[PDB]
């Protein structure tokens, strides 16, 4: 089992490349299960073909604890077998997520979810880690591959450098690793210009780059995954690239964060 | 005025009637109190079925509540390990409560230190406090172990206690090889019960997880006793002389009854007795363990079956006859030593005590509370008595702890007037015990209160109280009794008799109306 | 004053190196400006058993809580309140569960998804049962606890809309523990929920009847009626009490406050705020005075009396010759057994320095003194009453207490309970100056006879001589 | 009329409206009762001071008594030995009292036999009656040894047990070689401990006169403990336990602690326990023998010194701290054996508990009675404490016990207002807490009618009773405490101190009143 972990900037596409990367896994032999890490639950909702509207921490409310939360009540298949769960919260403005999503993991490891037959647990993290509980995915016994979803825009950058300092205590108190960068575009000047550079800066690589393609959107208004939209289009054959990629990752090194003056010379070196 | 001879503490100088006039002039002049007319309506309407059925709608507010929280339940499982600190990684006015409650009760010395985080590392987190609180900790008090539990703050904001650890291990500010066992005690689910269940299966968890490829079930020939959250020290003492005179090897882990009946001879003892590290890590080779309170061990119970693989009995709290018997026959069968005749003559005389007090014991009604184990053991023992319990309240109880116990009540024919609520607290309890008069109520010092109301009713309203439970603050050294074994019975048993008799007494003292049976033999 | 120094570096060797230096700025050697000596107020080291409180308890359990009428809500999860339920002897008179409500326990009862979900609507429901089934309660209070402060419950809005909605007085306190360093910060923000929520509802009023002889006591919290024992004197001197604070006080005492003429303020540290903001609004003068033992109690009476006119003076001069007696014959009684005898102190932030006058008339000399939680202007008061080559220690561990206590070796210790079967367990008597043993009162004559009785019971106690087994 | 849902014993029923009516035309037809203000009168004025030198003035009259007589007291010395019958040679009606008094005080079974003599036999002797008592006792009741004491009657009489018992033996009523100690008991001189001193005399003057020729002292290397009348089962197993804990042999001679506390378990047993002939044999051999009660034990220690050459320690009671330590000094000097580290722990805790409970026993007025041992050692024991003893009454004590107690009372400044007085009664005790009010009374149950006349004169009047002594009637199982030792000094102060918080907190349970001193913490 590879338990992994899609950090990145918020909006920079996490969800919709997990999706999509998770269902070319799908149809590949492998089995793969998709937990999310924000309160707005959507991260399940192209597999589920449509939103849950049925979460670890409503369902706990409704019931009184998580005690009494049988597993099979929110663990649900999809396309491919692909299995989701989705852990939800309060809506903006109110509660503390952080803590929904310490006690949803809890929960998710004691009622047996994880001890399947199944390959990866892609946890999917929300862009803006701001407590310790949104870190779960990354703590011992944990998922141990990290893949930072960034776009060569100067701001995704910045995101990934100051995920890569969060991680560091996570990485050095234990075995979870960066595995890789994960590139999406906004159709900017970069896409090797700054991803490379800093993926090298960071000791890592870019593992694989999908660029703006407007076939995803449509697809995400269709409830669909690209593969399971259009199967033959050149979207889904960068997302069959990229699976293939994320099977054969070796590169786990530890993140090297750089500091603001590189981030400033770099955005002018290239 | 003070009298050199006979000086006055606040009762009864307060009585004087220069302080009498004070009072007076204070309430009449600036108090704005209600009219007296208009409390007693108040009084009496609190007492009135109609309020009670308004009190037990409430879904919203607690008052008096019957538990407290999991970090104070982590600290003493801590104090029963020998030369080990509790740590309470989070705020300091906590452990200040927590060593605050435990010497009201004890009033012993507790020691237990916090890492004294503030709105700043509440902010950016407490793994710097981690690191620094744990090198002060180790450097002052010098202890062979220092035991984690959390506040709620830490728990709110996900400070990652394994990490910090390893951190501070890492970067040199304690030695990798000192033991650091940790819990995560979040106050906002389960009680201080809960607290101690979890502190437990994160020290067996340290100790035992990494290291079972060499273990072999009941190599060591010995049991595994788990007190759990246990403030009585005759507990642990008559766990152990019942073993002893057995013949049977144990291993009490999280034993605190030196650390917290230190003798005073000059020297203060902060680390005294315990459970040994070479204990914890020798626990999996015993034939057995044994949970002496299985209603809050379930995480303690679940780690031992999944990874020691003990088949943990299914044993009730050895409280009362007939479970002490169901224990001690457990046992003999675990260990295969038989049962000491000093074991049957103290049985013996437990039943002799009860068939010479039935009598007095038969009938009586009442309402009690506590910790779940606790009160389900007070339940059967009252049921073999010939008691009612009527009103049986637990706050920090579950559903299926409340079926057993109906199931335990439904089992006896002094079990038909007995109602067991979960999740009520005090004033529940005073609005049942206004409505559904018992004899007497059983529980902590916080029953008092209750006590009072009903003398506020009127002296035929009263409802005595005795004190059986945690915590004990208005009386001195209860915490040296004894609950569990046959012992533990007959000093149950003792108290009963002697408050029923001691309010009879009460009641017929009065010269020419009721002394007529103010008899010299009871 | 090099042998103090050298045990203060004794001590001080056994902590790591920032623990070291932090450490060395809090303990000094008294010489009759503390900021150049001694600094005070500063975060607590990690791992070291401090005493200090949080700022909850400095807030629900000192100010709010001794309130009577008031209903207080400990909002948050289930710990706070229990370990603070009646752990404070602030006497009062009512009747408890009527219309008085300072021992109760009334709290939120937070759950996990409270935290997750907020509890504003849980806090507008309990707010509704409260008003439903404690219907003579006067106000409320909502007391935060720590998880309130962290996921930032708005906690103002719903005492806003409930007190429109009901028309009753509730009082958001942002009171949760990790504020602060200590319980200071917690008397500061009940200090301003006051000033803020009901010193000035009466403002517009002009009903209340004002005589020139208005006096309010200020941070009195009635310790074993403590307030009581002085109460009395002020009115034997002619003076009307108008408010107490806050001990056996009532919403209307304070809300009364701002019309008196002098404000007799006892606790400086956890009242000077709200003293010098009546002051400043509403022109009321403010001064100190200290009630314990005979000589500060003369000198104190004398001061009170000289802001008002001859009348009060005579009657004051009357009030002293009544009791001289009582005293003189306290003294005569139960100073030979105690002459000569030192005594140690660590209280929290005001009775390290008032007791002093009290012990000395007992002819008992205080070799070290310290605060919990007292700030810079506290140790300059405290200078001037200790004696020369002194102790003095800001914040002390377990450890440097104990050090200093077996170095010095005094007759009389008094601090918290968190200390004193410490201290009993190695021989050396000890007395609870927090909730006075559960004794008192001590304030006025007639505490002085408590406080000569229970020193003499405690010190000259035939326990203290057995501790050693004859055999060894 | 009776509610056959709630069905009311004599109290309250007698209370009901047809009852008073009842009662109230009884009294004011045929009872020619005092009018209810001349009974007001004359109780106030047994209240007052003038009454008390009437009372104190008393030479014939004694009112309600503080002793019982010698046989019971060689009853209960004879229990204590292996299969041992108590044979009273005299009437009937002294063993059914005998055993009624012993049976409600231990709620247990005693074995006693009388001889039956009756008016004939007063006239002619009781030789017969002797011949044909034990010629059925022996063969009824099979005991190993039959042990003879005597009633007033027989002693009046000048009945010669010496000469009966061997006229039986010769004319084949008993064997010969059967053991028949007697000891002469005449009621109207000395009390119950007087003829528990005689009986042992008795019993070590038969097995240990005629063969002390083959005696070497210290021989078997043990110590003879002799405990006297003693009806706290818990005294003999702490003694036991100490000593064993030392381990140092010991021989305790009359042990009764098992026959008092038999196990109910469908048999009866009229034998359990007890010191066995052989040990009574060989109690010459042992290095020393130690009188636990000095004071009733002086026979017992002219024949220990003069016959067996034992130079018993002059040892007080080990009551308290002090004597205790006295004591185990002096078994450490006899036997070698140095005091282990488990009787120092309970030493340091016996201190801890002094120094936690000492802020509320200092000071407090207490009379109290019982026999000499036992109340010297209670006075030493509160002088300890702080306690301030008022009036020390002792009904069978003797002018040099005064004047020992006088002497440790000098020796404390707690002692000041004590004032010991013997061969007075509860009438004058009665007198004491009415002029000069003690703070509680520590005694037998009969004191309780003291409390309720007391409570009579108002509540601020009453003077509440601690039951520790010989009898207990009213209340269950406190024969089964502990006295002596540390254990005994712990229960004790436990004891007191409890009584002194239930009375604050029933002073101060009045709502609005007294309420603001109703702390949760004391
Ligand atoms: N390769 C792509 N081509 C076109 N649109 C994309 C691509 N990747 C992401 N998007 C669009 O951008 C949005 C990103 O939202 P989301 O996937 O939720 O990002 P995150 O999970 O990081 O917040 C999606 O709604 C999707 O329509
Ligand atoms: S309020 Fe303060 S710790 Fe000034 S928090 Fe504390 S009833 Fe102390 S030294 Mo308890 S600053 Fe009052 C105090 Fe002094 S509770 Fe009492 S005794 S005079
Ligand atoms: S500073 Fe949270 S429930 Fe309350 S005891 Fe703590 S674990 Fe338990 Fe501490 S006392 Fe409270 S929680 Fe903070 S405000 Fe002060
Ligand atoms: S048969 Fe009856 S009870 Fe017996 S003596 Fe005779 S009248 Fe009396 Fe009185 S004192 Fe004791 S118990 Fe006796 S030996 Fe004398
Ligand atoms: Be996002
Ligand atoms: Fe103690
Ligand atoms: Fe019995
Ligand atoms: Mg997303």
């Amino acid at each position: 089992m590879r338990q992994c972990a899609i950090y990145g900037k918020g909006g920079i596409g996490k969800s919709t490349t997990t999706q999509n990367l998770v269902a070319a896994l799908a149809e590949m032999g492998k089995k793969v299960m998709i937990v999310g890490c924000d309160p707005k639950a959507d991260s399940t909702r192209l597999i589920l073909h449509s939103k849950a509207q049925n979460t670890i921490m409503e369902m706990a409310a409704e019931a009184g604890t998580v005690e009494d939360l049988e597993l099979e009540d929110v663990l649900k298949a999809g396309y491919g077998g692909v299995k989701c769960v989705e852990s939800g919260g309060p809506e903006p403005g109110v509660g503390c997520a952080g803590r929904g999503v310490i006690t949803a993991i809890n929960f998710l490891e004691e009622e047996g979810a994880y001890e399947d037959d199944l390959d990866f647990v892609f946890y999917d993290v929300l862009g803006d880690v701001v407590c310790g509980g949104f870190a779960m995915p990354i703590r011992e016994n944990k998922a141990q591959e990290i893949y930072i979803v960034c776009s060569g825009e100067m701001m995704a950058m910045y995101a990934a450098n100051n995920i890569s300092k969060g991680i560091v205590k996570y990485a050095n108190s234990g075995s979870v690793r960066l595995g890789g960068l994960i590139c999406n575009s906004r159709n900017t000047d970069r896409e090797d210009e700054l991803i490379i550079a800093l993926a090298n800066k960071l000791g890592t690589q870019m593992i694989h780059f999908v660029p703006r393609d407007n076939v995803v959107q449509r697809a995400e208004i269709r409830r669909m995954t690209v593969i399971e939209y259009d199967p033959k289009a050149k979207q889904a054959d960068e997302y069959r690239a990229l699976a293939r990629k994320v099977v054969d990752n070796k590169l786990l090194v530890i993140p090297n964060p750089i500091t603001m003056d590189e981030l400033e010379e770099l955005l002018m070196e290239f | 005025s003070q009298q050199v001879d006979k000086i006055k503490a606040s009762y009864p100088l307060f009585l004087d009637q220069d302080y009498k006039d004070m009072l007076a002039k204070k309430r009449d002049g600036f108090e704005e109190k209600y009219p007296q007319d208009k409390i007693d309506e108040v009084f009496q309407w609190t007492t009135t079925k109609e309020y009670q059925e308004l009190n037990f709608q409430r879904e919203a507010l607690t008052v008096n509540p019957a538990k407290a929280c999991q970090p104070l339940g982590a600290v003493l499982c801590a104090l029963g390990f020998e030369k080990t600190m509790p740590y309470v990684h989070g705020s300091q006015g906590c452990v200040a409560y927590f060593r605050s409650y435990f010497n009201r009760h004890f009033r012993e010395p507790v020691s237990c230190v916090s890492d004294s985080m503030t709105e700043d590392a509440a902010v950016f987190g407490g793994q710097q406090n981690m690191k620094d609180g744990l090198q002060n900790c180790k450097a002052t008090y010098k202890p062979d172990m220092i035991a984690v539990s959390t506040t709620c703050m830490a728990e709110v904001i996900g400070d990652d206690l394994n990490a910090f650890i390893n951190n501070s291990k890492k970067e040199g500010f304690i030695p990798d090889e000192f033991p650091v066992p940790f819990a995560h005690t979040p106050s906002f689910v389960g009680s201080h019960v809960t607290g101690w269940d979890n502190m437990f299966e994160g020290i067996a968890r340290y100790f035992t997880l990494k290291s079972m490829d060499d273990k072999v079930v009941g190599s060591n020939k010995k049991i595994n006793i788990v007190p759990g959250f246990e403030t009585y020290l005759g507990n642990f003492r008559v766990i152990k002389r019942m073993l002893s005179e057995m013949g049977v090897g144990y291993s009490l882990l999280s034993d605190p009854e030196e650390v917290l009946d230190t003798p005073a001879d000059g020297q203060f003892r902060m680390y005294a007795g315990g459970t040994t590290q070479e204990e914890m890590k020798d626990a999996p080779n015993a034939l057995n363990t044994v949970l002496l309170q299985p209603w809050h061990l379930e995480k303690t119970k679940k780690f031992v079956e999944g990874t020691w693989k003990h088949e943990v009995p299914k044993l009730n709290i050895p409280m009362g006859l007939d479970w002490t018997d169901e224990f001690l026959m457990k046992v003999s069968e675990i260990s295969g030593q038989p049962i000491p005749a000093s074991l049957t003559k103290e049985r013996g005389r437990l039943v002799d005590m009860m068939t010479d007090s039935h009598t007095w014991l038969h009938g009586k009604r009442f309402a009690l509370w506590g910790d779940p184990d606790f009160v389900m053991g007070l339940v059967k023992f009252l049921l073999e008595l010939g008691c009612e319990p009527v009103h049986i309240l637990c706050h920090n109880g579950n559903k299926r702890w409340k079926k057993a116990v109906d199931a335990i009540l439904a089992a006896s024919p002094y079990g038909k007037n007995a109602t067991v609520y979960i999740g009520k607290d005090l004033w529940h309890l005073r609005s049942l015990v206004f409505t559904d008069k018992p004899d007497f109520m059983i529980g902590n010092s916080y029953g008092k209160f209750i006590q009072r109301d009903t003398l506020h009713k009127g002296k035929e309203f009263e409802v005595p109280l005795i004190r059986i439970g945690f915590p004990i603050f208005d009386r001195h050294h209860l915490h040296r009794s004894t609950t569990l074994g046959y012992e533990g019975a007959m000093q149950i048993l003792t108290t009963l008799v002697n408050s029923i008799l001691e309010r009879l007494d009460e009641e017929t003292r009065g010269m020419q109306a009721t002394d007529y049976n103010h008899d010299l033999v009871r | 004053r090099e042998e103090v120094e050298s045990l203060i570096q004794e001590v001080l060797e056994v902590y790591p190196e920032k623990a070291r230096k932090d450490r060395n700025k809090h303990l000094a050697v008294n010489d009759p400006q503390s900021k150049k000596c001694i600094i005070s107020n500063k975060k607590s080291q990690p791992g070291l058993m401090t005493i200090r409180g949080c700022a909850y308890a400095g807030s629900k359990g000192v100010v709010w809580g001794p309130i009577k009428d008031m209903i207080h809500i400990s909002h948050g999860p289930v710990g706070c309140g229990q370990y603070s339920r009646a752990g404070r002897r602030n006497y009062y008179i009512g009747t408890t569960g009527v219309n008085a409500f300072v021992t109760m326990n009334f709290t939120s009862d937070f759950q996990e998804k409270d935290i997750v979900f907020g509890g504003d609507k849980k806090l507008a429901k309990l707010i509704d049962e409260v008003e439903t089934l404690f219907p003579l309660n006067k106000g409320i209070s909502v007391q935060s606890e720590c998880p309130i402060g962290l996921i930032g419950d708005d906690i103002e809005s719903v005492s806003k809309v409930k007190g429109a909605e009901l028309s009753k007085t509730i009082v958001p306190v942002r009171c949760e523990g990790f504020r602060g360093v200590s319980q200071s910060l917690g008397h500061h923000i009940a200090n301003d929920a006051v000033r803020d929520w009901v010193l000035g509802k009466r403002d517009e009023d002009t009903t209340f009847a004002s005589t020139p002889y208005d006096v309010a006591i200020i941070g009195d919290y009635n310790i074993g009626g403590d307030a009581w024992s002085s109460r009395i004197l002020l009115e034997e001197m002619g003076l009307r009490c108008v408010a107490q604070w806050s001990g056996d006080g009532s919403i209307s005492e304070i809300e009364l406050t701002p019309k008196v003429k002098l404000n007799l303020v006892h606790c400086y540290r956890s009242m000077n705020y709200i003293s010098r903001h009546m002051e400043e609004k509403y022109g009321i003068p403010w001064m100190e005075y200290n009630f314990f033992g005979p000589t500060k109690t003369i000198e104190s009476l004398r001061a009170i009396a000289a802001k008002f006119d001859e009348s009060i003076q005579k009657k004051c001069e009357e009030v002293i010759a009544k009791y001289k007696p009582e005293w003189e014959a306290v003294v005569a009684k139960y100073r030979p057994r105690l002459e000569g005898k030192r005594v140690m102190l660590y209280i929290g932030g005001l009775r390290p320095r008032h007791v002093i006058g009290a012990y000395e008339d007992l002819g008992m000399e205080v070799v070290g003194t310290g605060y919990e939680f007292a700030h810079n202007d506290d140790y300059d008061r405290t200078m001037k009453e200790m004696g020369d080559s002194t102790l003095l220690y800001d914040d002390v561990t377990g450890y440097e207490f104990e050090e200093f206590v077996k170095r010095i070796k005094p007759d009389l210790i008094g601090s918290g309970i968190k200390e004193k079967f410490i201290f009993q367990k190695m021989g050396i008597p000890f007395r609870e100056m927090h909730s006075w043993d559960y004794s008192g009162p001590y304030h006025g004559f007639d505490g002085f006879a408590i406080f000569a009785r229970d020193m003499d019971m405690t010190l000259n106690n035939p326990c203290w001589k057995k501790l050693q087994a004859p055999w060894e």
